[PDB]
Protein backbone atom coordinates (compact mmCIF):
# COMPACT_ATOMS: atom_id res chain seq x y z
CA UNK A 1 0.00 0.00 0.00
CA UNK A 2 2.84 2.41 0.81
CA UNK A 3 4.37 1.74 -2.61
CA UNK A 4 0.93 2.05 -4.21
CA UNK A 5 0.29 5.43 -2.58
CA UNK A 6 3.69 6.52 -3.90
CA UNK A 7 2.72 5.59 -7.46
CA UNK A 8 -0.62 7.35 -6.95
CA UNK A 9 1.18 10.34 -5.43
CA UNK A 10 3.52 10.66 -8.40
CA UNK A 11 0.52 10.13 -10.69
CA UNK A 12 -1.31 13.06 -9.09
CA UNK A 13 1.84 15.15 -9.53
CA UNK A 14 1.96 14.16 -13.20
CA UNK A 15 -1.73 14.92 -13.73
CA UNK A 16 -1.34 18.13 -11.70
CA UNK A 17 1.53 19.26 -13.94
CA UNK A 18 -0.39 18.20 -17.05
CA UNK A 19 -3.37 20.20 -15.78
CA UNK A 20 -1.21 23.34 -15.71
CA UNK A 21 -0.15 22.68 -19.30
CA UNK A 22 -3.79 22.32 -20.36
CA UNK A 23 -4.62 25.62 -18.66
CA UNK A 24 -1.83 27.27 -20.64
CA UNK A 25 -3.36 25.98 -23.87
CA UNK A 26 -6.86 27.03 -22.78
CA UNK A 27 -5.67 30.57 -22.06
CA UNK A 28 -3.57 30.50 -25.23
CA UNK A 29 -6.57 29.35 -27.28
CA UNK A 30 -8.76 31.99 -25.61
CA UNK A 31 -6.10 34.64 -26.22
CA UNK A 32 -5.69 33.48 -29.82
CA UNK A 33 -9.48 33.37 -30.25
CA UNK A 34 -9.73 36.91 -28.87
CA UNK A 35 -7.15 38.02 -31.44
CA UNK A 36 -9.37 36.75 -34.26
CA UNK A 37 -12.17 38.93 -32.91
CA UNK A 38 -9.88 41.95 -33.31
CA UNK A 39 -8.81 40.92 -36.82
CA UNK A 40 -12.48 40.61 -37.81
CA UNK A 41 -13.01 44.19 -36.62
CA UNK A 42 -10.11 45.43 -38.75
CA UNK A 43 -11.91 44.06 -41.82
CA UNK A 44 -14.88 46.30 -41.02
CA UNK A 45 -12.59 49.33 -40.67
CA UNK A 46 -11.13 48.80 -44.15
CA UNK A 47 -14.64 48.67 -45.66
CA UNK A 48 -15.85 51.40 -43.27
CA UNK A 49 -15.79 53.80 -46.23
CA UNK A 50 -18.37 51.63 -48.01
CA UNK A 51 -21.74 50.47 -46.65
CA UNK B 1 -18.75 47.04 -61.26
CA UNK B 2 -21.04 48.34 -58.51
CA UNK B 3 -22.82 45.00 -58.20
CA UNK B 4 -19.58 43.06 -57.88
CA UNK B 5 -18.42 45.63 -55.32
CA UNK B 6 -21.50 45.38 -53.11
CA UNK B 7 -21.46 41.57 -53.28
CA UNK B 8 -17.76 41.59 -52.40
CA UNK B 9 -18.31 43.92 -49.43
CA UNK B 10 -21.44 41.97 -48.51
CA UNK B 11 -19.58 38.66 -48.33
CA UNK B 12 -16.81 40.32 -46.30
CA UNK B 13 -19.32 42.02 -44.00
CA UNK B 14 -21.39 38.87 -43.46
CA UNK B 15 -18.21 36.77 -43.44
CA UNK B 16 -16.47 39.02 -40.92
CA UNK B 17 -19.33 38.49 -38.47
CA UNK B 18 -18.87 34.72 -38.79
CA UNK B 19 -15.28 35.05 -37.56
CA UNK B 20 -16.31 37.26 -34.64
CA UNK B 21 -19.32 35.06 -33.85
CA UNK B 22 -17.30 31.89 -34.41
CA UNK B 23 -14.40 33.16 -32.31
CA UNK B 24 -16.84 34.11 -29.55
CA UNK B 25 -18.15 30.53 -29.51
CA UNK B 26 -14.63 29.15 -29.11
CA UNK B 27 -13.80 31.85 -26.55
CA UNK B 28 -16.91 30.92 -24.55
CA UNK B 29 -15.84 27.28 -24.67
CA UNK B 30 -12.42 28.12 -23.24
CA UNK B 31 -14.07 30.04 -20.39
CA UNK B 32 -16.39 27.13 -19.64
CA UNK B 33 -13.57 24.63 -20.17
CA UNK B 34 -11.43 26.70 -17.79
CA UNK B 35 -14.04 26.18 -15.07
CA UNK B 36 -13.69 22.40 -15.32
CA UNK B 37 -9.90 22.80 -15.52
CA UNK B 38 -9.80 24.64 -12.20
CA UNK B 39 -12.46 22.33 -10.76
CA UNK B 40 -10.55 19.25 -11.92
CA UNK B 41 -7.37 20.80 -10.51
CA UNK B 42 -9.07 21.19 -7.12
CA UNK B 43 -9.89 17.47 -7.21
CA UNK B 44 -6.18 16.65 -7.46
CA UNK B 45 -5.44 18.92 -4.49
CA UNK B 46 -8.32 17.45 -2.47
CA UNK B 47 -7.42 13.93 -3.62
CA UNK B 48 -3.74 14.52 -2.85
CA UNK B 49 -4.66 15.53 0.70
CA UNK B 50 -6.80 12.38 0.97
CA UNK B 51 -3.82 10.17 0.14
CA UNK B 52 -1.93 11.74 3.05
CA UNK C 1 -12.14 54.65 -56.64
CA UNK C 2 -9.36 52.18 -57.50
CA UNK C 3 -7.22 53.49 -54.64
CA UNK C 4 -9.89 52.63 -52.09
CA UNK C 5 -10.53 49.30 -53.81
CA UNK C 6 -6.89 48.20 -53.93
CA UNK C 7 -6.43 49.32 -50.33
CA UNK C 8 -9.50 47.36 -49.24
CA UNK C 9 -8.36 44.28 -51.17
CA UNK C 10 -4.93 44.49 -49.57
CA UNK C 11 -6.29 45.05 -46.07
CA UNK C 12 -8.86 42.27 -46.48
CA UNK C 13 -6.48 39.87 -48.23
CA UNK C 14 -3.62 40.50 -45.80
CA UNK C 15 -6.07 40.55 -42.90
CA UNK C 16 -7.77 37.36 -44.05
CA UNK C 17 -4.41 35.58 -44.00
CA UNK C 18 -4.01 36.57 -40.34
CA UNK C 19 -7.35 34.92 -39.54
CA UNK C 20 -6.33 31.74 -41.39
CA UNK C 21 -2.90 31.73 -39.74
CA UNK C 22 -4.40 32.69 -36.38
CA UNK C 23 -7.11 30.05 -36.72
CA UNK C 24 -4.40 27.45 -37.36
CA UNK C 25 -2.88 28.33 -33.98
CA UNK C 26 -6.20 27.54 -32.29
CA UNK C 27 -6.60 24.31 -34.26
CA UNK C 28 -2.99 23.38 -33.46
CA UNK C 29 -3.65 24.23 -29.82
CA UNK C 30 -6.71 21.98 -29.72
CA UNK C 31 -4.69 19.16 -31.30
CA UNK C 32 -1.92 19.57 -28.72
CA UNK C 33 -4.49 20.08 -25.95
CA UNK C 34 -6.34 17.00 -27.21
CA UNK C 35 -3.17 14.94 -26.80
CA UNK C 36 -2.94 16.07 -23.17
CA UNK C 37 -6.60 15.11 -22.70
CA UNK C 38 -5.88 11.57 -23.89
CA UNK C 39 -2.86 11.31 -21.59
CA UNK C 40 -4.88 12.97 -18.81
CA UNK C 41 -7.59 10.31 -19.14
CA UNK C 42 -4.94 7.59 -19.45
CA UNK C 43 -3.50 8.72 -16.11
CA UNK C 44 -6.92 8.25 -14.52
CA UNK C 45 -7.14 4.73 -15.93
CA UNK C 46 -3.64 3.90 -14.68
CA UNK C 47 -4.29 5.70 -11.39
CA UNK C 48 -7.68 4.02 -10.98
CA UNK C 49 -6.04 0.66 -11.66
CA UNK C 50 -3.60 1.37 -8.82
CA UNK C 51 -6.54 1.97 -6.47
CA UNK C 52 -7.82 -1.52 -7.30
Amino acid sequence: QSRGIDQVGLAVAEMDRVTQQNAALVEESAAAAAALEEQASRLTEAVAVFR
Amino acid sequence: MQGELMRTVGDVRNGANAIYSGASEIATGNNDLSSRTEQQAASLEETAASME
